[PDB]
């Protein structure tokens, strides 16, 4: 992993929604790369999200 | 130089398994295994631990092979207890010693060839998938058996990729007094054409005249049934609806004494192996009575080489629950006259049957394409 | 006619108080006593069995827990002794949850509470304090098993899903990895059940993050308690105890009792064969054991001398009491009572963990969010 | 009488028979236990009397 730099539109409405709510926050990316499926593959006779 | 007993009740022939006895080559394991081949009666489990002591005792046998005639299961769970007491390894070919036990003991060596519950339910999945059936509904007793196969049959079918319709599942108890009548109108709620049954043949007898008495068996319902439903396919209660389908151990074609021979040569190969390459050999003091401070040697190692097995081109490797990895498994139905008649055979996650169309049991067309 | 019964305990004096209660009740069909000691064998102990239903042709066997702190391998050989010709057998000193399905252990009778009734009376205790985010840390084992299956139906029963569920390896050296990532959750409620040796290290490792402090609540059962724990042990930890858990004859009166009405009402039926004498003779299973163990499970106790007596569906003596006990300065001390209902408290002060007065509210609120 | 009354699928039931009949129908009905939350009977005059 590696510090980087994050901005945006998502980014503005999260600083917006931390300082009307006053929480802290703690952002990083996801390592798998996708929006998410759930793999139900009877091979491993388990079902998960990714 | 390990002497292996063979223990048979009941009627038998002998002679012949103790030609197939004689006929075993194991000369690259080394192991030249000395048989002991004795016969007994039906007498208790008392007579049966007696004659275990005695042919421990008699010339250092470090295992046996035991088949009865008869139907008890506590036969075979006499047989695993005596077998986790003395710590020695003992094997269950056939008979009322190859019923299958749920909870095996932790500190136990005890192995046996069968099919597990989960095996049952995934061979009868197979056979309604290439039956083209695609709904069914579950009913079950209040055994806790029944209860995990409905579990495991859930678990297995809830994470598929094809389609599934369940309706409901039925938990009915008839143990209660004066409930007959609310389990007959709970019966009635029931609409898949194809239903499953997991409970005792008195308790299925009585759920299929109840059934009978609704009349949900006669044209548009099939039922499937463990192999334990029918155990005896000799005796029929007459009160089955006809074209009941169940599966069962192979029986039929499997060779008493072969199996036996074949279970030999396998345990010897296998305490042949493992003797030459961890060259510990377990041969405690063979006595029954004074045996809490005989566990002073460790047979662990012979349990954990005893589940990876193979000769004459097969595979006889177990499993940590205590079932044979790969079973032959057979389907029959009934026909007109009361009887079971051998339709399929599967092994191996392959299933095999002996016509292409089903027999069903003026519509049903025919309709040619080209 | 004339039918004896017969029962296994220690302590002779015992014997001798079983001989008195048997005259007592004989006051109350011809009953006779028949008792033998214990040996220190498995095997030995069941051929003693066998011996003993082949001298008296009981129809009851009464077994307890011998002077061995484990009280766990005694219930298996009469058990499996007496499985044999369906023969029913009562417990009295036995809770060990292996022993809850009827599968392995087909017939049972219990006179105590097994370790799964813990789990609704924290369910029980917890809802008393108005908790709702709690976590739970068993042992891998059948009774844990138990306990967190339990727990999971009394909470999944009100829509409530656990936070955290931990488990760890029976005997593990170090335990402190779990409990850095059970320290990493926002719910202060920690439910402990495991072995007293294990207790300790867990205790020491919770100790040692500073995790005993205040604004925590410990929820532990009778095991945490009872051994070296308390050498260990944290202030302000609430247990449990059972109210005549170490008495043995009061058990014994309900108990005969309670085998006494079921003889009674046994004998007036049709179809009934006395259980055969042959022990080394008859390997069948006697008919009267479904029946007189079906009559004998609803016999529902008016009034004892430990309270009202009842049996379960998976046999199971209801309807105990509990003592919750508190540890304040080095000395345990009672604080209330769980009838069955409800749990009435004491006159008496809690000191709760940590020397806070007050109630701790057992909860936190997350800032920091990902 | 009974098996056939079980092949009855609609919500809706129109009954013409007499007093005796009609109680005799309803126990056998009651039997099957089509009468309870989803079957509505009507009858005639003569029905009820």
């Amino acid at each position: 992993t590696v510090p980087q730099c994050c901005y945006g539109f998502c980014i503005d409405l999260l600083i917006k929604l931390a300082r009307t709510m006053q929480f802290t926050y703690e952002v990083h990316l996801v390592a798998d790369g996708k929006f998410g499926t759930q793999e139900r593959v009877q091979n491993s006779n388990k079902k998960e999200w990714n | 130089s390990i002497g292996i007993a063979v223990i048979l009740v009941g009627t038998s022939d002998e002679v012949a398994i103790k030609d197939a006895h004689e006929k075993d080559d194991f000369h690259h394991l080394s192991v030249v295994p000395r048989v002991e081949l004795v016969a007994m009666n039906e007498t208790d489990p008392k007579s049966i631990i007696t004659r275990i002591c005695d042919l421990m005792s008699d010339r250092k046998i470090q295992g046996v092979v035991f088949a009865d005639d008869t139907d008890q299961e506590a036969i075979a769970q006499i047989l695993d207890f005596i077998s986790a007491q003395t710590l020695t390894p003992i094997l269950g070919i056939h008979g009322g010693s190859s019923m299958i036990m749920a909870d095996k003991d932790e500190s136990s060596m005890f192995f046996q060839f069968g099919p597990s519950i989960e095996q049952q339910a995934s061979v009868m999945l197979n056979i309604m998938e290439e039956y083209d059936w695609y709904i069914f509904s579950i009913v079950t007793t209040y055994f806790p058996g029944y209860q995990d196969f409905v579990n495991k049959i859930r678990s297995t079918i809830e994470n598929s990729f094809v389609g599934w319709e369940l309706e409901e599942v039925l938990l009915l108890d008839m143990s209660l007094d004066d409930g007959d009548s609310k389990i007959q109108n709970q019966l009635k709620k029931l609409q898949s054409p194809i239903i499953l049954l997991y409970c005792t043949k008195e308790e299925a007898t009585y759920i299929f005249e109840v059934a009978n008495s609704v009349g949900l068996t006669g044209y548009g319902y099939t039922w499937i049934v463990p192999s334990l439903v029918a155990g005896d396919t000799d005796t029929v209660p007459s009160e089955f609806p006809t074209g009941l389908i169940s599966v069962s151990y192979d029986e039929w074609d499997y060779g008493l004494p072969a199996r036996v021979r074949d279970g030999i040569a396998i345990i010897t190969t296998a305490a042949s192996d493992m003797l030459s390459e961890h060259s510990f050999i377990p041969e405690p003091k063979s006595s029954c009575y004074n045996t809490h401070e005989k566990r002073i040697y460790q047979s662990n190692m012979l349990n954990r080489y005893l589940i990876n097995v193979t000769f004459e081109g097969r595979n006889l490797s177990f499993s940590e629950d205590g079932y044979q990895m790969h079973p032959k498994l057979v389907i029959i139905l009934l026909n007109k006259e009361r009887k079971w008649e051998r339709v399929g055979k599967w092994k191996d996650k392959s299933l095999q049957m002996k016509y292409y169309v089903w027999p069903r049991m003026d519509d049903h067309l025919s309709i040619v394409t080209l | 006619k004339i039918v004896n019964i017969g029962a296994v305990l220690s302590t002779r004096k015992h014997e001798q108080m079983f001989r008195e209660a048997v005259n007592q009740a004989n006051k109350r069909i011809q009953l006779q006593a028949t008792s033998v000691t214990h040996k220190p064998n498995a095997i030995q102990m069941a051929l003693s069995v066998c011996e003993d239903l082949i001298s008296s042709q009981v129809y009851a066997i009464l077994v307890s827990h011998p002077p061995t702190p484990n009280d766990h391998f005694t219930p298996t050989p009469v058990s499996y002794t007496a499985g044999f010709y369906r023969i029913p057998v009562l417990g009295l000193t036995t809770r060990m949850s292996i022993y809850s399905d009827k599968s392995i252990h087909l017939s049972f009778l219990r006179t105590v509470p097994p370790y799964s009734h813990q789990s609704s009376v924290w369910f029980e205790m917890m809802r008393v304090y108005n908790w709702n985010h709690i976590i739970l840390l068993v042992s891998d084992d059948h009774e844990g098993r138990a306990a967190q299956k339990r727990l999971e139906t009394l909470l999944e029963e009100r829509e409530s899903k656990a936070e955290k569920v931990l488990q760890f390896d029976p005997g593990t050296k170090n335990v402190t990895a779990l409990l850095m990532e059970a320290r990493e959750l926002e719910a202060r409620v920690i439910i402990l059940s495991a072995s007293e040796d294990d207790a300790a290290t867990v205790y020491r490792a919770a100790a040692m993050l500073d995790m005993t402090g205040s604004g925590y609540v410990w929820l532990v059962g009778e095991r945490e308690i009872s051994g070296n724990a308390l050498r260990y042990a944290p202030d302000g930890i609430i247990g449990l105890q059972l109210i005549n858990g170490k008495n043995e004859s009061a058990h014994i009166s309900d108990a005969v009792g309670v085998v006494a009405q079921a003889v009674h009402e046994l004998l007036e039926k049709e179809n009934i064969t006395d259980p055969p004498r042959g022990c080394v003779g008859n390997t069948n299973i006697w008919k009267t054991g479904p029946l007189f163990k079906r009559v004998l499970m609803s016999s529902k106790y008016a009034d004892g001398v430990t309270g009202r007596v009842e049996f379960n569906e998976d046999g199971d003596r209801k309807f105990a009491q509990y003592s919750i006990m508190n540890l304040q300065n080095r000395k345990l001390v009672q604080v209330g009572i769980y009838n069955g209902t409800h749990v009435i408290p004491n006159d008496r002060k809690i000191i709760w963990p940590g020397g806070e007065t007050e109630k701790p509210r057992g909860y936190q609120m997350s800032t920091r969010l990902k």
